[PDB]
C-alpha cells in the first residue's frame, strides 16, 4: 500500500541503531494491527490518516476522542510500572532533579485499571517477573528485583485534568524509537498488551530519600503523598489534591 | 356367423387387468436432500422430500378430435393411459343408451341401430335436444367434481387431478423449473360439472357387440391382443370444466394453506401470500382470465355452471373390459420431489464501548453448510479480538454471513476487586442473527450496564 | 558452516512449494536450537552430524539412545493427538507405515496444566497445526502394557527421511519447549463408537494391529481411544 | 649560687599530661572498601577489608642499638621517644648507684658510679657481668602482620628492625595474598638505677634550669629517667606462606599441609644470625640453640623510664588502627543433568551471581536456567556453567506422576548447592518411586 510503504520507509530512518532487525521487521509486520486499534478508538478516521501522522510526526488528535479516552483514567487512576533501580534515581541521583518523570516533560503512564487487567490473572494474582516483562517490551531481567509501580489516584488523576496537565505523547516527545500514533504503546505481535499511552504531570519529590520510601513499602507495601506536588507543564511546582502512590506490585 | 369364435378367442386372452393399463411415471434420480447456496448478503437453503403417489382413476380424461362415445371399443394400452386411445371400428350390433336428464321417463333410453361415432352422438345431440326444449322447464341437479393439488410434476400433477398435464400446461401455463428450484410455488383446482351422463347397456356376451359378420382375425388386425385387449366404453359424463391457477413466488410455509382457503371460499396472514399471488381461471371448450383478484375467480366458476344451447362437452369416460364387464382403471404410479425454500441474510454485530472500564468479549457463532449428501457441516468461528482489553470509545463491526447461528455474546468488565476481578456486563447465547446486533455496554466500574438490540 | 549451508540449501530443495516463508524462515532460524536439543538427547553426538544426517535423509541412530528414549513409552504408554480427521471411510487402518506418536506421559505434561486441567484448544499452537482443534482434541492411547509387547516384536520406528528433522523429534517452531519426542508405532468398526465416548472412552483390548511387512496380528494389551478431557 | 632550689621547683613545676606527652598516635587509615570482587578467567577473588583498633601502653620500650640509653640516663618525653629515637639530656651528673640482679652476687652486685656518664655505667656494666661468669655461674610475643603500626604494638618491636632482619611486604599483605606471622623471643639480666629523692638530685651543681631548658626540656617535652635496662638477645620469627585458608594463623607451632617458607634471625650486636628453611624444626631447634648467656654475649633489648617530676613510670601510649585483609577465591562449576528415568522430567535451577559496588556493598544478579519447566525425557544430558561468583544455588527437577491429585511430585530440591566444580545432578527411577541426587566432583 502507498501509505504504509511510507510508513515502513519513515521507521528505518528514525528507528536507533539498536533495534534489532528482528523487531523491526515485527514492527514492520504488525503495523496493520495498530493502524486498525486506533482507528477502532476513534483515534484516526482511516489507516490512511494513521500512517500519514506517523509520517508526519504531528501526533494530533480530534478534543472528543482525547476527551473520552481519558474516562477511564478519571474513573480508576494511572499506572507507570518501573524497575527498583530506576525508581532510586528518581530520589537519590541529582541529575535527576528530585522529580518522578522528566521534570515539565511528565511521566509516561497508562489507565491503572488497564495495568490491573493485564498484569494480573484472572483471579487477581501478579503475574511472573518474566511475563510482565514481555507484556511491557522490556528486557529480560529487568524487574527481577520486583515490579514497581506509581499511581495517581482517581481524584489526584480529575485534579490534574481539571488544570488541563494531562498531554498526549507527540511524534517528538512513545517507545525509544518504537513510538506510534494512536495514544496507544507497541508491544509486538502481541497485540492484546497493547495499553493506551498518556503523559502525566511528573511529581516532585524534594527531601525525600529512596532508603525511607522502600523502607516505608516494605512496611506498609506502598508510600504515600497526600496531595503531591506536580510539575505544570510550564515547569511551575504545584500542589494537587490527591493521592500519588509508590509500591511493590503484590498478589 | 363368428360369435362362438369371438367368445372363446376373447375369453383366451390372457393379461393383467392392473398392469395393462398401468402409467409408470419416471423414477426420481440421484438428487441432494438439503442444499445451501450463497449469493450475495443471502443464503438459500433448499430442502427436498421424495414423495409417492399411487392412484387408480376408473373415470378417464378426455382430451378435446375425439371420434369416444358411449359404447365405443377401444384397445387397453399405452395411448389409452396418455388419453389419447385406440379405437377399434368393426360393424356393430343395436345398442341401447341412456341418458340421466331428469323427467324424460322412457324417452331416456334409445337404441341406435348402428352404434358408430356419429350415429350415437347424432341420438345424444336429440335426447338432449328434446330435454330442453319439453323437459328443462319442470325439473336439474348440480354435480361437480372437484380436486386440487399443489404442483411438484408433470407426472405428480397427472395423478393428483385426474388431468393430462399437456393440457394444464396449454391453457394455464406451469412452470415447473421454477417450481424445483424453489422460486414458484403453484397450486391447481379442477371443476368438473356434470350436466348429464349417457350410459350403454353392458353386453351379455363379448360377441354380442359386434355383426355376425366379424371375425377375430379381423379384431386382431385392429390390435386386439394380450397386449392390448378390447374395452366397452360404458359411461361418458358431459359438462364444463374450470381450471384454476393459484400461483406466487413466496418461500412461506403456509402457501398451500393460503391457496385451499382461497378455493375453499375460506375468507389476514393469508393476505401477504395472497396479495402477492397471480390467480388464472380457464373455462374449457378458451375463455381465459388472469387477475390478482381471487373474486373474479369465483365469479368465473359460479357464472359457469349453466346448461343451456353453452353445450355441454365430454370430459371423462368410464370402461370396461369385454371380456369380463369389468371396470378398468388406470394405475399412476409416480415419484416426485416436494421442494422447500428458506432464505437468510448476512447481519453484522456492533460493538460500542462506552463504559468507565476496561472490557472483555467473547463472541461466538456457528457457520452450517451441506455437504454432497445434504448432511449439516458446521464451521465453528470466533472473533479474533475475544478476551482482548478494550476501553471507551472502542467500536467495531463484526460481520456475520447468512449461514450463521448460535450466536453467543459476552461482555465482561475488569472490576478488579480481590474476590471478584471480572465481571460480567451481557451474556446472551442464540443470539437472532438480524441485519445488526447492536452490543452496547456503559456504566462505571461498580455499576456497569449493557444491552443487545436489534435493527 | 558447510554443514548449515548444505542443511539449508537441501530443505531449500525439498519444501513444498505452499509452505509460507515465514514458517520457511522460522525453520531456518531455529535449526541450530533442534540441532541442540538432538545432542542433547545423545540422538547425535554434534551439530554437524545432525545436519549431515539431515542432508543425507537417512537417520539412523545407535541402538543405546533409542532404548533409553523408549523407556517412557515403555513406562507410560504412547499417545496420538488427532482432532474429524478420525474411519469410517475406506482401509480400517489408523496408515502399514504406521502411526507417528509420542510417548503418553509427554503428552499428560505438555497438554495439561500444574493441577492437571487440559489446555484451551492453546492446544493448536503446541502441535503447530488454526482452528482445526475447534471441534475437539482427540487422543490414541496405547496402553503400558500392549506398548512393551509391541517393542518385544520389535515393531516400533523411528522416522527416517519437508519439516521432518532427524533426532526423533518433532519440529514446533520457536516454541522448542513443545517438541515432543517422535516414534511410529504400528497401525470393523465405524464412526457410533463416538458413542461410547460421549457415554464414558473406547477401549479395544488384545487389538489387531499392523506390521512393516503388513501382516495382521493379535498382541495382549489394551488400546484406547478417546476425546481428550479436562 | 645552689641551683638546687630552683630545678626542683622549676621541673615540679612542669605541666603536662602523662599519658598525651608520650602519645604515639599511628598511621592514619585512608578511605577503603570493606569488600571488593574481581574476575579473573574462571577465578573469583574476593578482597575483604576488616578495620580494627590497636591501644597498648608498654612501660618496655624497644632499644634500637643504631647508644644514648643506658641506667641513670636523661631522655625528653617527645615523638622521638615514641619511635624508639629518644633525645638525651647530657649535663654533668652526680653520684648514682646502680644495680645488677645477676644471681649470687649479694652486696657486689650493687656499685656507686660517681660521674654516671654512659661510658661509666657502660663500663660499670662491662665489669660486673664479667665477675659473674668467672666466679658465679625470657618474655614471648607472637602476632599476625596486618601494617606496620600494628606489628609495632603487638610486639612492642620497631618495625623498622623488622623489615630490616625479616622480609615484610606490607603493601601486598594488603591484597591478602600473603599470610605473615611474627614472634620475638626477649633476659639474661637487669641493670637498675636508684630513683633520685628530689628531681634536682642528678644534676651537678653547675647545672642550671636555664641550660636544662636549652638542651629541650619543656611543658611539651618533659625530662625522663631511665630506671631499667634489660639485657640478652632476641629471636625473631617470620612464617610467611601464600594461602588463602582461615587456619593459617592456627602457624601458632610455636597435620598442617599449608607448610609454607619460614625465616629465623638471632639478634647480633651489629647491624645478625638470619637463617631461612622450608622446614619448622630447624628453626624451632636454633632458638634453644640461641639461648646460652656466656662471654654469646647479652645486649641491650629493653628499658624503663620515669617522669622525673614524680617518678611516675612513663608509659608509650599506643592507639592505633588497622585493617585485616582477607581474600578468598571461588572457582567457577557446571551443573551436569543427567536424566535416566522413565517419567518426563522439568527442572527448576536458579542462583545468584555476586559483585560488590564501590562502597563495597553486595549487588545480587538473579539468574535462572533458560530450559526451566521445559519438558524432559531420558536420556536427556546438559552441562549449565555457572560463574565464580554464583551463590544461593537452588536445584529442583520434579516429576509428572499424572495423578490426579499430585500431577507433579518433587523427586530432588535442594536449597543451598555447594558450587563447585561439578555439580552432578542425576534422576532416576521409575514413575512410581523416582530417585535422585546430587554429588560434588
Amino acid at each position: 500500500n502507498m501509505e504504509r510503504d511510507l510508513f515502513e520507509k519513515k521507521f528505518k530512518e528514525i528507528k536507533d541503531k539498536w533495534v534489532t532487525d528482528k523487531q523491526a521487521d515485527e514492527f514492520i509486520e504488525t503495523a496493520d494491527k495498530y493502524a486498525d486499534k486506533a482507528v477502532q478508538m476513534s483515534a484516526v478516521a482511516s489507516r490512511a490518516e494513521y500512517y500519514r501522522m506517523y509520517v508526519s510526526r504531528k501526533y494530533h488528535y480530534k478534543k472528543e476522542f482525547v476527551e473520552k479516552l481519558k474516562q477511564v483514567y478519571k474513573e480508576s487512576g494511572a499506572s507507570h510500572v518501573t524497575s527498583k533501580k530506576d525508581l532510586m534515581l528518581a530520589f537519590d541521583d541529582a541529575k535527576r532533579k528530585s522529580t518522578i518523570g522528566r521534570q515539565e516533560n511528565g511521566l509516561f503512564v497508562t489507565s491503572f485499571a488497564e495495568d490491573m487487567a493485564l498484569l494480573f490473572t484472572d483471579q487477581g494474582k501478579l503475574k511472573s517477573a518474566d511475563q510482565i516483562e514481555n507484556i511491557k517490551d522490556v528486557d529480560s531481567g529487568k524487574y527481577s528485583d520486583g515490579v514497581y509501580q506509581y499511581e495517581y489516584d482517581s481524584e489526584l488523576t480529575k485534579n490534574i485534568d481539571k488544570l488541563g496537565y494531562i498531554r498526549t505523547a507527540s511524534g517528538d516527545t512513545r517507545a525509544n524509537s518504537l513510538n506510534i500514533p494512536g495514544c496507544q504503546t507497541w508491544s509486538g505481535k502481541h497485540i492484546e498488551n497493547s495499553e493506551s499511552e498518556l503523559i502525566f504531570p511528573s511529581i516532585s519529590v524534594k527531601d525525600l530519600k529512596s532508603k525511607a520510601v522502600l523502607a516505608e513499602i516494605d512496611a506498609k507495601g506502598y508510600f504515600e503523598i497526600i496531595d503531591p506536588t506536580i510539575i505544570a507543564p510550564n515547569g511551575d511546582h504545584k500542589k494537587v489534591t490527591g493521592r500519588f502512590k509508590i509500591k511493590k506490585m503484590q498478589d | 356367423d363368428h360369435t362362438e369364435e369371438i367368445n372363446d378367442k376373447i375369453y383366451s386372452l390372457n393379461y393383467n387387468e392392473l398392469e395393462v393399463l398401468a402409467k409408470n411415471g419416471e423414477t426420481i434420480e440421484n438428487f441432494v436432500p438439503k442444499e445451501g447456496v450463497k449469493k450475495a448478503d443471502k443464503f438459500i437453503v433448499i430442502e427436498r422430500k421424495k414423495k409417492n403417489i399411487n392412484t387408480t382413476p376408473v373415470d378417464i380424461s378426455i382430451i378435446d378430435v375425439t371420434d369416444t362415445y358411449p359404447a365405443a371399443l377401444q384397445l387397453a394400452n399405452k395411448g389409452f393411459t396418455e388419453n389419447k386411445p385406440d379405437a377399434v371400428v368393426t360393424k356393430r350390433n343395436p345398442q341401447k343408451i341412456h341418458i340421466d336428464l331428469p323427467g324424460m321417463g322412457d324417452k331416456a333410453t334409445v337404441e341406435v341401430n348402428d352404434p358408430t361415432y356419429a350415429n350415437v352422438s347424432t341420438a345424444i345431440d336429440n335426447l338432449v335436444n328434446q330435454w330442453h326444449d319439453n323437459y328443462s322447464g319442470g325439473n336439474l341437479p348440480a354435480r361437480t367434481q372437484y380436486t386440487e393439488s399443489m404442483v411438484y410434476s408433470k407426472s405428480q400433477i397427472e395423478a393428483a387431478l385426474n388431468v393430462n398435464s399437456k393440457i394444464l400446461d396449454g391453457t394455464l401455463g406451469i412452470d415447473f423449473k421454477s417450481i424445483s428450484k424453489g422460486e414458484k410455488k403453484v397450486m391447481i383446482a379442477a371443476y368438473k360439472q356434470i350436466f348429464y351422463t349417457v350410459s350403454a347397456n353392458l353386453p351379455n356376451n363379448p360377441a354380442d357387440v359386434f355383426d355376425k359378420s366379424v371375425t377375430f382375425k379381423e379384431l386382431q388386425r385392429k390390435g386386439v391382443s394380450n397386449e392390448a385387449p378390447p374395452l366397452f366404453v360404458s359411461n361418458v359424463a358431459y359438462g364444463r370444466t374450470v381450471f384454476v391457477k393459484l400461483e406466487t413466488s413466496s418461500k412461506s410455509n403456509d402457501v398451500e394453506a393460503a391457496f385451499s382457503a382461497a378455493l375453499k371460499g375460506t375468507d389476514g396472514k393469508y393476505s401477504d401470500i395472497l396479495e402477492n399471488s397471480s390467480f388464472t381461471a380457464v373455462v374449457l371448450g378458451h375463455n381465459k382470465v388472469v387477475t390478482k383478484d381471487f373474486d373474479v375467480i369465483r365469479n368465473v366458476i359460479k357464472d359457469n355452471a349453466t346448461f343451456s344451447r353453452n353445450p355441454a362437452y365430454p370430459i371423462s369416460y368410464t370402461s370396461v373390459f369385454l371380456k369380463n364387464n369389468k371396470i378398468a382403471g388406470v394405475n399412476n404410479r409416480s415419484e416426485y420431489v416436494e421442494t422447500t425454500s428458506t432464505e437468510y441474510t448476512s447481519g453484522k454485530i456492533n460493538l460500542s464501548h462506552q463504559g468507565a472500564y476496561v472490557a472483555q468479549y467473547e463472541i461466538l457463532w456457528d457457520e452450517i453448510n451441506y455437504d454432497d449428501k445434504g448432511k449439516e457441516v458446521i464451521t465453528k468461528r470466533r472473533w479474533d479480538n475475544n478476551w482482548y482489553s478494550k476501553t471507551s470509545p472502542f467500536s467495531t463491526v463484526i460481520p456475520l454471513g447468512a449461514n450463521s447461528r448460535n450466536i453467543r455474546i459476552m461482555a465482561r468488565e475488569c472490576t478488579g476487586l480481590a474476590w471478584e476481578w471480572w465481571r460480567k456486563v451481557i451474556d446472551e447465547r442464540d443470539v437472532k442473527l438480524s441485519k445488526e446486533i447492536n452490543v452496547n455496554i456503559s456504566g462505571s466500574t461498580l455499576s456497569p450496564y449493557g444491552s443487545i438490540t436489534y435493527k
